[PDB]
RNA sequence: AAACUCCAGUUGACACAAAAUAGACUACGAAAGUGGCUUUAACAUAUCUGAACACACAAUAGCUAAGACCCAAACUGGGAUUAGAUACCCCACUAUGCUUAGCCCUAAACCUCAACAGUUAAAUCAACAAAACUGCUCGCCAGAACACUACGAGCCACAGCUUAAAACUCAAA
């Protein structure tokens, strides 16, 4: 078949299968990327909280927070947690653009968790508020 | 300079939209590599490198460079061959850590010289026991004077 | 009487109580060692100076207690096989007290030569002759190259005009031997306009002998005073007892530089006055330390008074430093 | 508000993470979405914004005359039909 | 490090704040300015020129009063850094940025190009900027510094703004 990189319509009838569960179904797995820490929760379709990870959960502090090592340790710890409660697919969701924003899934992947769609949610202020002054350095 | 820069960027630009696109090669179109940089001189390509799957993409780039080469030249025809190299961060890194775990281990203050200063003073112990510049606009020259004289 | 300067915050900090080692490596006129002796009689102290005239004052309190404090006549060097000797080779230092600068009694003296008020012969050294071999500052003048004299100057003196100033007094003294203190004041006045003698101000913003700052820098390239700072503050650490509280008074930038330096385990050869965009471009480039042994009494220094500095304008720049060995 | 997992999502082909990673990624750099992120870590006053954009029309305008004017001039560059005069 | 630990992530509800992409457009307005949507009202003059002061405007900052307050933020406090203080960095927070009604009337308010009309022929033209000019009108300048000053006058302005000297000094600027 036509692979299409766009994801299935909610409400629209679709082949697309995995583990016998729709694309509705699937859980999803939260990932924030910030520049100081990185942080992956796991939720059921019903927004169920099923695991959660950070690099600060996973011992790391201070600036060794901000390596992408550490980022893919949360996301094996995560993948594992979840993976115990039966999460098998699940649909990446990630925001901010911290060093961990790519490892993170990596360590998910490691963990033992299968990846179906990765999603993009940085949140990105349409002229919102004001962020501060620029760094004098 | 800034036209070879500019060279530069169409060439970079020309690869992309080679890469991108499905007609140039179905593994090609696959494996959506992207360019980090491209530089005439011979034209060296350097692409983000993601092992086994950067084996791949290595080695396939390898087998369609001459028709990526051929393509080009069917727009900038004079195409020098262009080289692919594999950007693995500091790929010297890369190889080392391949080496070692190929390689065999076997079994398992006053910012002077006071010394100097103390021995010149023992020796010194023991052998005792502006004005104005004138502006060179006006200086004179007396050939003028020598050439009315006669 | 130039009263030990915050000695009421040293007594604080080093809290001395009975049976208890305390060692100060710079007794000199010991209103430190007597307040100390004030606040505790049956406190074990160590009265280390390189004065021969301090350790006449240490035997004097000895005199006063016959084993309650033990002098010791030497350098910060020597110290650390004359207390191994002694009797505290394995360390236990309950307190360690090391005060900076020129004593009292050096400075009024001038036979010594410690302040270009007074004449005298061109000394400078804290010894008083314990060892004769001891370089003094007028074969320091008379015998450094101008290269050599501007380096001293310009680091140990921390001043501007070391390549004028050198080559100065090495034009003086071709002429003659400068073996007077006052001779070599009027010399470093001659290197400027006579109007620039007082026009340099003492952080007081009191006018001062433009002068000054060369004594101060030929006075510890006399003693080594950096060198052996260093090397008494590492010997102190190895005899200090675990938790022991180390209180040191730095009477100007560079001896408060190596002691904050050595408290905190910083680096001794990276740069002076550091600011926060200087250390972001140095990791910047560096982008492509040792554990801490220390616990700060005071984070921030402690400075005297205003009363202090009116009643003694010498310890007006002494900032004091009190950490704990851990 | 809006209906999630329709914005910003790509569908992982045959488990090939990594290139759906990296079509995401481009397709954000080509909305300009990532240099919009950047920009708007830290303010850009309006001066320095205007600044900015006119630069970029600027150096944009003279690439694209540069590339044109080497595109039309590498016709001639061809081997010399008149060697030796 | 401090700070917070009813802290963070997900979901839901949720603004008197600010207006991604369009915009690689070059539009509107006298200038300052103006880039979310809708609606209403609305963008002077059938010859030009015409004011430090008349008439009316005039970014930002600021003042007065009453609200709002997400965020940003002088000042302040704390933490770092520093020999040390301050600053650069981090955190918290205020005036302030917002609304209403007044005031203040400043700018590198700069297309550093006065307005209107005409010309592309001569010599094109000190240089650079931005091709060179002509007709006409108003404003302005007459060495530098003293001086976005002093005095006088005017102003809701009171550490203010507008107008604006002279003496001494220099042979340069
Ligand atoms: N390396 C060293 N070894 C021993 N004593 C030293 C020394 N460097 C300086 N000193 C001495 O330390 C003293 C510095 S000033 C003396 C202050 C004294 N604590 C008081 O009662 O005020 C002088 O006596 C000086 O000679
Ligand atoms: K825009
Ligand atoms: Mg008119
Ligand atoms: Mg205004
Ligand atoms: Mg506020
Ligand atoms: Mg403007
Ligand atoms: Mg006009």
């Amino acid at each position: 078949t036509k692979f299409s990189i766009y994801p299935p319509i909610p409400g629209e009838e679709s082949s697309l299968r995995w583990a016998g569960k729709k694309f509705e179904e699937i859980p999803i797995a939260h990932i924030k990327a910030s520049h100081n820490n990185t942080q992956i929760q796991v939720v059921s379709a019903s927004n169920e909280p099923l695991a959660f990870a950070s690099c600060g959960t996973e011992g790391f502090r201070n600036a060794k927070k901000g390596t992408g090592i550490a980022a893919q340790t949360a996301g094996i710890a995560a993948a594992a947690r979840a993976k115990q409660k039966g999460v098998i697919h699940i649909r990446v969701v990630v925001k901010g653009l911290g060093p961990g924003r790519l490892s993170a899934m990596h360590g998910l992947i490691m963990g033992g968790l299968e990846v179906i769609s990765i999603t993009d949610n940085t949140p990105i202020p349409h002229n919102g508020c004001r962020p501060r002054k620029a760094r004098k350095l | 300079h800034a036209r070879l820069r500019a060279l530069n960027g169409l060439l970079y630009k020309a690869l992309t939209d080679l890469l991108c696109t499905p007609e140039v090669s179905q593994e090609l179109y696959d494996l959506n590599v992207e360019l980090s940089k491209v530089s005439l001189t011979a034209c060296r390509a350097y692409w983000k490198t993601t092992a086994e799957q950067n084996a791949h993409m290595e080695a396939v780039l390898q087998r369609s460079a001459a028709h990526m080469r051929h393509l080009l030249m069917s727009q900038l025809r004079n195409v020098p061959p262009i080289v692919f190299v594999q950007d693995k961060g500091n790929a010297a890194l890369a190889e080392l850590d391949q080496l070692l775990a190929v390689a065999d281990f076997g079994p398992r203050l006053c910012g002077i010289d006071h010394e100097a200063l103390n021995k010149q003073i023992m020796e010194y112990k023991r052998r005792k026991d502006g004005r104005k510049r004138a502006k060179p606009r006006l200086e004179q020259d007396s050939s003028l004077k020598s050439y009315l004289s006669g | 009487l130039h009263i030990p300067v915050m000695v009421d915050e040293v007594v604080h900090c080093l809290s001395p109580q009975k049976g208890q080692i305390f060692l100060d490596m710079t007794f000199g006129s010991g209103g430190h060692t007597k307040a100390i002796l004030q606040k505790e009689s049956d406190i074990v102290l160590y009265a280390l100076d390189r004065d021969p005239t301090a350790y006449a004052l240490a035997e004097h309190l000895s005199e006063l207690y016959p084993k309650q404090i033990r002098a010791m006549l030497g350098q910060f060097s020597q110290a650390e096989a004359l207390l191994m000797k002694a009797g505290v080779q394995p360390g236990t230092f309950d307190g360690v007290l090391m005060d900076l600068g020129c004593s009292s009694m050096q400075l009024d003296t001038p036979e010594r030569g410690f302040s270009l008020r007074k004449d005298g012969p061109l000394d400078m050294r804290m010894d008083g002759g314990r060892y004769p071999d001891m370089p003094t500052a007028a074969d320091v003048v008379n015998a450094l190259d101008q290269q050599a004299l501007a380096s001293i100057l310009r680091t140990y003196g921390e001043e501007k005009h070391a390549k004028k100033i050198a080559s100065a007094i090495v034009q003086a003294r071709s002429i003659y031997p400068i073996t007077r203190t006052q001779q070599l004041a009027s010399i470093v006045a001659g290197a400027f306009p006579p109007s620039a003698i007082y026009t340099r101000k003492d952080l007081l913003q009191r006018s001062t002998h433009i002068a000054t700052k060369t004594f101060q820098a030929l006075r510890i390239f006399v003693n080594n005073e950096l060198n052996e700072l260093y090397t008494g503050l590492k010997t102190a650490q190895k005899f200090l007892r675990p938790g022991g509280r180390l209180v040191a008074l730095s009477f100007h930038s560079l001896e408060d530089r190596i002691v904050k330096r050595f408290l905190l385990g910083i680096s001794m050869t990276e740069r002076f006055n550091l600011s926060v965009r200087q250390q972001v471009m140095k990791t910047s480039q560096l982008g492509s330390r040792a554990p801490l042994m220390w616990e700060l009494i005071h984070k921030k220094v402690l400075s005297p008074q205003d009363q202090d500095v009116q009643d003694n304008p010498r310890g007006r720049s002494a900032k004091l430093r009190a950490a704990i060995k851990l | 508000k809006h209906l999630k997992f329709i914005a910003r999502t790509v569908m992982v082909q045959e488990g090939n993470v990594e290139s759906a990673y990296r079509t995401l990624n481009r397709i954000l750099t080509m909305d300009g979405l990532i240099e919009d992120i950047k920009h708007r870590r830290y303010y850009e006053k309006p001066c320095r914004r205007r600044q900015r954009e006119s630069y970029e029309r600027c150096r944009r305008i003279y690439n694209m005359e540069m590339a044109r004017k080497i595109n039309f001039l590498m016709r001639k560059n061809r081997a010399d039909p008149w060697q030796g005069c």
